[PDB]
């Protein structure tokens, strides 16, 4: 079976349920390393734009301390591959990609369905 | 075709009717219009020739899907997709827009119907002839 | 060229009859009115020319979704979307308004039916001819 | 139209029949009634002229949905929605109210049927004529 | 103007025949009775004028849901609601009472059928005419 | 895809299953701050009217102490945006919006489906 | 053998009319053009030979999915796949583009309909014969 046709269908479907006014960025900080004593920071941010769709909002409850946090799920495109420790800048709010969950039956996955949790607590 | 400004006017009229063609490469539109010029008569209209060319080209480019662009495989020209879903994220269903049980091949798109009406108003849909000598 | 003030009046009448057209740029409406001018006859109903030319332009615009948005993607001019749904947010299903039974292309939209009624009242839908000798 | 108080009476009668038009802007009703006046004959009724104008305007404003107001997009004039649901909160389904297989275009709404009956009682639905001299 | 006491009797008879009309303001019922007066003939059944004029007014009111509430929203005069349901509270499905087979618009409601039976008994459904010489 | 049409559909649907006789208010108390020793109260109430629909009543059971509390879910409109710590005045009874849960696939959500729990216990 | 430059022009025209054919090796297209040469008549439309021979070759290639890939498995030339779906990843459903009503095999693809229109315009679809004496 042809996977290019599936890629085109997935791209058009993602472009259907999307709004071209939500600012979404992506952070790929990496290449860390410790000093000869243990003092160093990763000097990479690598902010790039991205667009997609979101669904299923959910609220965070920890101890009844009224922290008022939330987390959602998203659907994205194949370019700018997502990893297991990246950050997503959704409407000025950072989320961490806990799960990548590519929609994959072949190499070079057609799309990604990451699971995002709000950063900090 | 006989010269260039008529081609420019025809392409501009097609883009004016359908703004979605402002992104299509120009050469493809040129090829489509110069191939659709073969079916239209200049002596019949002789006043709205560019409009007739634009209408016929638009109708000819939209019969069953022909102007599909690049990177569309070859199976798309023989079968159509009616449904597509992605896991439990979203789903979508398509369908045919017009029924053409008449089988004229010109009452399949609105552009074809408008062209038929314009031809009927200008000259007519009849062909009455008799043998020579 | 058709009179400028008459075109302005026709476009403004189209705007008042369908308020949703107030958000459309004027050049596209001008193009549609100029295209619809080729079919409407002048001396038949000279008193009420503007009303019927506006009606016919409205019928042309809403024939089979001929008029789309400026940024509407291609491939939607030949294929329609029956339904769509997101995972757990919303769903929707569409359908056709009415179904034709005569294949006239004129009894397909309410505006076309209004235009046919007006034409039948003012002049008539008849055509009787004889040779010239 | 010939003067103003007949317009006032017609609009008042339309609002009296359908109280939902008490909220519609007045200018739209004026435009609709003065455009529907073109199809009705004053010499035929000559006693219930305002009633005939009101009935014809009500029928003409409700064929397939024309008086949709502002902020209703352009796709609503070519396709109809049959279902809509919001997550797992509620759902709703719509449908056509009347079947008009006859194709008269006047037996599509109750107002049209009442107008036809009134015309038949007043003058008649026939047209019998013979050639002059 | 038709006699005031006869109008009062007709409205009161309409109220007793259908008790659900007791909650409707009197002006709307008066308007409906006055509109229905234009169709009912006087000398045909002079003895039982009130009963049949009330029957015809009732038929007009319930033809295709012509009579709605005062605060009923627009767009429901052209589209009907087949069904609706809340999430986990209730659901309901509607449908049409009967289906016509003649296209007379009179054998569509029980009141119209009663009126036709009364007209056939009292005078008849026939019409024979000849010229005046 | 057009989201204005979805907004109109959601507004009409919410207006369908609603009763225009239930008094419903909304409280947006905010802008707090402590004194130089720690004594201050938030001087904001911001009571505004609102209307909507409710569903799925539920009862509260804690220890068998017969407190007789209850909580419900609601569906509302897009105007007067709901937050994660607002109060809802349903028929003279206060509820706290634990979860916002907007029905969102785009910016400016078309509607909200908050989760309400009765205030106090 | 048919002229080499004409074959090159026909293949290049086929490529420009359908951009998706740019990825197909030239030998297969040459074979298809040579096969389609056996049906197209030369002296009928000598001016526009290349356009119509390209149209007929395109119609032959997309008749019923006659042209498949190089590595396409057998048993798919007699059986089609209506739909498929993986467990929780994606699903898809296909269908036929249009449905024939005459059994001519020529009004089955848009290219064939274009070719018939061109043949009817240039020469005609008629055939009148008499014996030789």
């Amino acid at each position: 079976m042809n996977y290019s046709q599936i890629e085109r269908m997935a791209r058009k479907g993602v472009a259907f349920f999307t709004d071209p006014s939500r600012p979404m960025n992506l952070i790929k900080q990496g290449e860390y390393g410790y000093d000869e004593n243990g003092f160093e920071i990763p000097p990479m941010e690598q902010v790039i734009p991205i667009s997609g769709a979101t669904r299923r909002p959910n609220a965070r409850e920890i101890d009844g301390e009224t922290i008022r946090a939330s987390d959602i799920l998203g659907i994205f495109n194949n370019d700018h591959e997502i990893n297991e420790g990246d950050y997503i800048e959704i409407d000025g709010i950072r989320h961490v990609v806990v799960d990548a969950r590519p929609v994959q039956a072949s190499l070079e996955p057609v799309a990604y369905r990451p699971v995002l949790r709000r950063v900090s607590v | 075709i006989m010269n260039q400004e008529t081609l420019i006017a025809a392409v501009e009229q097609m883009r004016k009717l359908v703004p979605a063609l402002r992104k299509v490469p120009d050469e493809t539109l040129y090829a489509w219009v110069e191939m659709a010029e073969l079916f239209v008569c200049q002596k019949t209209f002789k006043d709205a020739y560019v409009k007739a060319i634009a209408l016929y080209a638009l109708h000819l480019a939209f019969l069953d899907g022909a102007l599909k662009g690049e990177d569309e495989d070859l199976e798309s020209y023989s079968r159509r997709v009616t449904s597509f879903s992605l896991s439990g994220e979203f789903s979508q269903t398509f369908g045919e827009v017009t029924k053409n049980q008449s089988g004229n091949m010109m009452l399949s798109t609105p552009w074809g119907k408008m062209f038929e009406q314009l031809k009927a108003r200008r000259r007519g849909r009849f062909a009455l002839m008799t043998g020579l000598r």
